């Protein structure tokens, strides 16, 4: 009910947010920064051909750490709900 | 006997419920369309039972243009408290906003302005934090509270009226922008040195950088900086009510 | 309640410091009108009991007058009951 | 039923008046017949006795409900007749119209009463 | 008392007032604006029907205010219609656990606000409260815990949709809608957390705390 | 029935135990209560045309007036629930 | 015992009020009308076939659905009712039974369970114990669950030609074009070469 | 056998009441309807013609098209009635037949097989006893499915435009560029020029 | 042969019902509102000049296009009329000849001779004996197809100022800078300075006649 | 004077026309189309709700109407009260301040091009132009008005976005997006000129 | 009042510049009343949608 | 005001009508009171009478009751119309001018003009809810 309470409200949501999509973000990132120095080192540079790997290491990404994402997500809500008749005011 | 005189009743419960009523409709949270139009209805009869026989009643018949006057003062108060009231959170919006724009979160407006493509979700997500915190300190009382007390400065009778008065309001129009400046400033500084270090990495190596590297380490950063951030709206929040409810006091009368 | 009396001498001590609406002006129009009503019957089965002193004119007349005082309160109720449902329909 | 408590009152009236009348009619129907004792019924007391019962109860549905199934008053005579009747005109022809005033009062204000129930209802 | 007639019009006019009854002194508000806020947050504004919403509205207020019902016929109707209590008693007996009932769930705040608004004198404690004051603040307070319990609600749908643009803009795609990918996995995440047990239990949770 | 006996046993152990209103079930009674006050007078007048002693025809005139008002008051509380349902249904959330 | 015949025509005359409200929440219109308007989000146009025709087709695939219990109702109740052979109440006593049972076997447990438990119901039993007043909201409950359940994955196909085309067109290099565009004429292709009424339609009647 | 006048113009309203439901559902209007609004997507102009421009356009067409049934309506069922030679019952199934006959020649095999496998009806020898009831639906899923594939294929020559105009500024290196700004005028031109409404309009009344 | 006050009543008012199917089918509107939803999608800016405005401007632009249509209605059938020297019938009859002659003007042949053959009408020997179910579609369709011919027209300018801005940045290594942003201020100037308003409204008017 | 109840449906009936004479009467379409011009010009469509622009553009609107008003309460709500004028003589002299004030803002060649739309050769006079000429010709003024302003708001932005992207480019990078640097020194520009109040000062101005 | 009196004189100096209930009145007041609520209650309606009308706008 | 000036004629008419209505009955109760001139009133002077200068009563005055257990009670009260003499007809020994066929005609013809002025009343009323009605 307090400003405090709703403030971590908000501050723990988008926590949940950031860990849900950090992993993605960060695939995507260090593919394309590999990709970037590889270019770099070849002296190569084609803007299309950084956008193909980044496709695949992020749809692999689901595959390992999606069931964490699926679960994480999910408690956050079941709790969420759960403590809702409690944060009335 | 078996009187009833209905036209005292008229007059005395008509206009206090036109300006509740007013308010009702333009005030924050109390004129979001999820209220059933009825309990709304519902809400200003009641205040207006509450409080209109203290009031002196008037005697302006409703068939006459003072009566039509009369209407167009009770709207006009009304609309601008719930218009004044609803700039902090428009201040909100535009912070919120502005920070997601740098985000890269939509980058189609940059190319096609107004393109029936943009989704502001930080900006809906700070609006709606703004709402709990406004639900939290009470405003909507104070609101309510306001709006039985503007009758003692102005009462219901027709009284004269002012003109830059009018202006301040209008001129509420800047703190919308200024209070969202500084909001802002606690991260897009930040995220503009963010920018500036990837203008250093494309100083080295032509292409091969930005479109691949920047959006992704800007987008995190400004996940994480934003939510490090987020406990810090809340004196923003109570300083902005309080900056729209003074302006609102003073200007009022 | 002895919490009551507390409440009634607190609300006296108020008047000390200090020094009938809609709702009650329509129960005192329907208590009125059912005074009238019962009293109009009540003379009806006098009559009918046979007591002397109560003449069938007085009998007919007040029980003309109580119908009369009847359709009056249902007017005033049908009435009520329009405006009430005008209210209730505007647009917010 | 409150509906029945309203109108008791003048349905036993109403309910009294004819069977006073009834006797009134017996009464001068039998004026002829020696040895009659003209009868009447004070209506004041009995309407007292009727304004002032325990169905039996049903368990199932074959079981059966409860089947349901004044005092007269002799008239004091005025002229002695030789046949023994009693039974005098003029008093009984004053009593048979009055008793007949009263039924027609009796059924107007019962329609008045149920009239004005019913003005409360339509609508 | 009253005659059957006077009686038979109150009644028949009272009957009139029943949605008024329904929206303003009744579990009802809070329900419909929760509601109201969860389909706005699920992106369909047509799904559950308003009817089927109103239906379920209306069970749920039923199952919450049966102990209120049941105080008020135990005390109120069952004596008026054994001829114990007169027509304009039980209305005032019946009107005390609905009282009640508004009271625990309203806020100080409100309350304060408007015994000040009406000029009334000091009160005390709770008994001293008439209804004229008791219900506007119970309406205030209801709008305020159904936006309260709203707002809650909306965040983790706003959360999805953040980070479904995130990530579509990780990889450049910068023209696709996040609207049209987000609302598939909020249908998902509204079925597999129980999204109406849990929510239902909550409001009830919440009128029952 | 013997379930119908088991019934019977499981509610005569209900009672030795305990040693809830129903909108359906008001509206039932009062159903009722109409419809029994009508049947009443029809039998009423069923036994008074059929020429049976005892039954007066001002009685019988009294109770099916009196049956035609609790028709008349059925009608009208219809009537005002049908239309309060069809407002809170008319609503949107 | 039987009620009055005046009594019997008020009942019936005011219960056809309540005959939208028995079809939404008591019937199949709700599943297959939400899983029709999530259709229609899912196609990248909003409003290409009109409400009406939808409102219609939906009535048609309740009452096909419906048809058997229908034809329950009507040897159980209706007709014995109609001739004269059993009263008004007992013939809608008897009616709601295959209805409750349709209702029921949709029904999830956990809505059950809860609204059981909101009601105070302690011993229940049976599943022929459940009354109507308890077992209608769990069956609410229980549609609207299914229903998105079902549009959440009638929602796949089109999501994955999206991001394909979107995939390729921004890998080729043109990543100023909107995909969704261009994306609209294959979902229409992917819903005609597949039959997707006719499937959606079979699929939606087996859900039962 | 013969209706009252009373009970024939209670049936008359009722079923005037159910006008919109019949050109919806039972008419081309609901395909005119979904290819016009497709078409006006396709152009990159979502209100450019206004909709009441659009519906009184496809309820012309739809009149047109639907002449031939009026008048055997008119020549078989509507005439005898009104000069009082046949009764409104024999009336109205002579004038199903027509339209039954029209609806059939627009529907497809597969569906009308769907709902009459879901209805449970028996085996039905040849085209002449099929129930409005199963043919109703039916027709109403084909002429959905045959607007999509119309709207499907008008969706080319724009997607062609757009492809074409989107590689010509990518091969200049105009990254930044969007193509729909371009393109829309063109868009504009092309259906210009090919005579695009009436070319449009002679082919929906052509494919029925 | 006239009608009854209580029919014309009837027909009168059931024909107040289609002014605004009358106003896009019959009269310019259909042109001109069509025209101005492309020229607020050439400049740029969606938003524009709000739509209410736009509509009004056309709803004022439509009337004085058809000054001289409705004057001669008012002279040859309402005057009549009002003056009693004919009746309701023969009044529809004459007044919409000129309406019929204004659409016709317009009206291309070849969609006329489209919705003819659909119709499967006679021959018609002239003009005068086009009936109007075959004039109205034919006339809408003519209507669209002239209103798009303006509009592509209009979008010419602009994707002048749109391929000059880009190119001059492009030619000078600004590679990532979106030029629609660049080029919409240029796109008001070119708008104010012609006049564009006024010219537009000026060609309009001149291309009815 | 005629009869009451037509008087009250008359009345009634000119209530519905309040949007109309808001947008087409007074000045309000130019604060809209300025706003949103200035809007599209900061790069961010939603930053201030449409509600808020609304509102801001209706305050501007009644305080630049106040003179107007107040002529009409001189000449037209005070009167009526003392009856030496009313309902005809003072309905049309209670709007001639709008004509005066529609008169003022409306170019002559709009009235020129309206009147040759209308065959109205002996319209003379300048103070006697009828309501039909005189009002789509003030909206078409109000429009190239506010297009005009638009365009004198886009200029400092439009050179704020040039200097960025220019200063990115000589810095030698040639990649990174120059909106999204441009746009906060757009923002602190606005803010530290205090743009938003001489914007105001400038449309009160600006009549 | 004083100030009444006040008010008395101003009117003058401008004059100087410009130089028991039956039902019949119980059923009329009635009536004359829920007049002029009604009229009340569409004036107020007309002027919200107008409002309404402004703010639902694009800009 | 309008509204009120606008019904004001009717109204004032109906109300003139009951007065005359009462005198008449008045004149019909003591039409066998010996020593009794028959009252009435000239309706159309009285009506503009009443019309120019508002209604006025002889006494009408009453107790005040500022308490809430004061005792309510009122003096005799009646309008401020003349109350003229009808001339006789014919002679009477008791010495009464109540002439009862020109009572029961003039009780006749108030009743149907009251009557009338319900009607137009109404009809006005309803002229105005058709127009505000929406």
């Amino acid at each position: 009910m307090t400003p405090e309470s709703v403030m971590m409200m908000g501050t723990e949501a988008m926590k949940v947010a950031l860990a849900l999509a950090a992993p993605l973000l960060l695939v995507a990132l260090i593919t394309g920064l590999i990709i970037s120095i590889l270019q770099a080192a070849t002296q190569i540079n084609e803007m299309t051909l950084s956008f193909i790997p980044k496709i695949v290491a992020v749809f692999i990404a689901i595959i390992v750490a999606g069931p964490w994402m699926l679960n994480l997500l999910l408690d956050y809500v079941r709790t969420l709900f759960s403590n809702l008749p409690y944060i009335i005011g | 006997v078996t009187s009833e005189q209905w036209l005292y009743w008229l007059h005395l419960y008509f206009w206090p419920l036109l300006r509740v009523l007013a308010l009702i409709s333009t005030a924050p949270i109390l004129s979001e369309r999820a209220i059933p139009k009825r309990v709304k209805l519902g809400l200003g009869i009641m205040i207006t039972l509450v409080i209109a026989p203290s009031l002196p009643a008037n005697d302006t018949p409703l068939f006459s243009i003072a009566a039509l006057w009369l209407a167009m003062q009770q709207i006009l108060i009304g609309i601008a408290l719930g218009f004044t009231m609803q700039f902090a959170f428009a201040a909100v919006r535009t912070a919120g906003e502005f920070i997601g724009l740098q985000m890269g979160l939509s980058f189609a407006t940059f190319v096609d302005p107004g393109s029936h493509l943009n989704m502001p979700v930080l900006a809906r997500i700070m609006d709606m934090l703004a709402m709990l915190l406004f639900l939290t300190f009470n405003g909507h009382l104070w609101l309510i509270s306001l709006l039985v007390d503007t009758f003692h400065t102005l009462p219901i009778g027709s009284n004269p009226v002012n003109s830059n008065a009018f202006m301040a309001l209008a001129r509420a129009g800047g703190l919308i922008f200024l209070n969202g400046l500084m909001l802002a400033l606690p991260v897009i500084t930040l995220l503009l040195t963010l920018n500036l270090a990837l203008g250093l990495l494309n100083r080295m190596a032509p292409q091969l950088s930005i479109f691949v590297i920047g959006f992704p380490l800007t987008l995190t950063v400004g996940i994480m900086l934003m939510a490090a951030l987020m406990p810090l709206i809340a004196p923003f929040c109570e300083h902005l009510f309080s900056e729209i409810f003074n302006l609102l006091a003073d200007i009022v009368s | 309640a002895i919490q009551g009396i507390e409440g009634v001498i607190s609300q006296l001590q108020a008047t000390a410091m200090a020094a009938v609406s809609f709702a009650g002006q329509l129960h005192a129009a329907l208590d009125r009108i059912s005074d009238r009503q019962a009293a109009a019957r009540v003379q009806a089965e006098k009559f009918t009991l046979g007591e002397p002193g109560i003449a069938l004119n007085d009998v007919m007349a007040d029980m003309q007058k109580a119908s009369v005082s009847m359709q009056m309160g249902i007017q005033v109720r049908n009435k009520l009951v329009a405006a009430y449902q005008e209210v209730m329909s505007m647009q917010v | 039923d409150r509906l029945d408590a309203a109108l008791r009152f003048q349905q036993e009236a109403l309910n009294l008046r004819a069977q006073r009348q009834e006797i009134l009619a017996a009464n001068i129907a039998n004026a002829d017949t020696p040895g009659y004792q003209a009868r009447d019924i004070d209506f004041a007391s009995e309407l007292k006795k009727v304004m002032v019962g325990v169905a039996l109860t049903l368990t199932s549905s074959h079981h059966i409900p409860a089947q349901a199934v004044v005092d007269l008053l002799y008239r004091v005579p005025d002229q002695p007749s030789l046949d023994g009747n009693t039974v005098d005109m003029d008093r009984e022809r004053t009593q048979f119209a009055d008793n007949s005033l009263k039924y027609q009062m009796g059924l107007t204000v019962l329609g008045s009463q149920l009239k004005g129930m019913m003005n409360v209802l339509q609508g | 008392s009253w005659s059957l007639s006077v009686q038979t019009l109150v009644f028949i006019t009272s009957l009139t007032f029943l949605p008024a009854i329904l929206l303003m002194m009744t579990s009802f508000t809070r329900i419909i604006i929760v509601f109201g806020l969860l389909r706005n947050a699920l992106g369909t504004p047509s799904a559950p029907p308003n009817q089927v919403l109103l239906g379920l509205a209306l069970f749920l207020t039923f199952f919450i205010m049966s102990p209120v019902i049941d105080k008020i016929y135990v005390d109120a109707y069952q004596p008026f219609s054994e001829q114990k209590i007169s027509m304009q008693e039980a209305l005032d007996k019946g009107a005390q656990p609905l009282r009640a009932f508004m009271l625990r769930q309203t806020r100080e705040a409100d309350l304060a606000l408007f015994a000040r608004l009406a000029n009334s004198g000091p009160l005390q404690g709770p008994e001293a409260v008439p209804m004229r004051i008791l219900l506007p603040a119970y309406v205030t307070s209801e709008l305020k815990t159904a936006f309260q319990i709203g707002f809650t609600i909306f965040i983790p749908f706003l959360i999805i949709d953040l980070v479904i643009a995130s990530v579509l803009m990780a990889l450049g795609m910068m023209m696709v809608p996040p609207a049209t990918i987000a609302l598939p996995f909020k249908l998902m995440l509204f079925v597999l957390v129980d999204g109406w047990q849990l929510l239902m239990g909550s409001l009830a949770q919440s009128f029952y705390s």
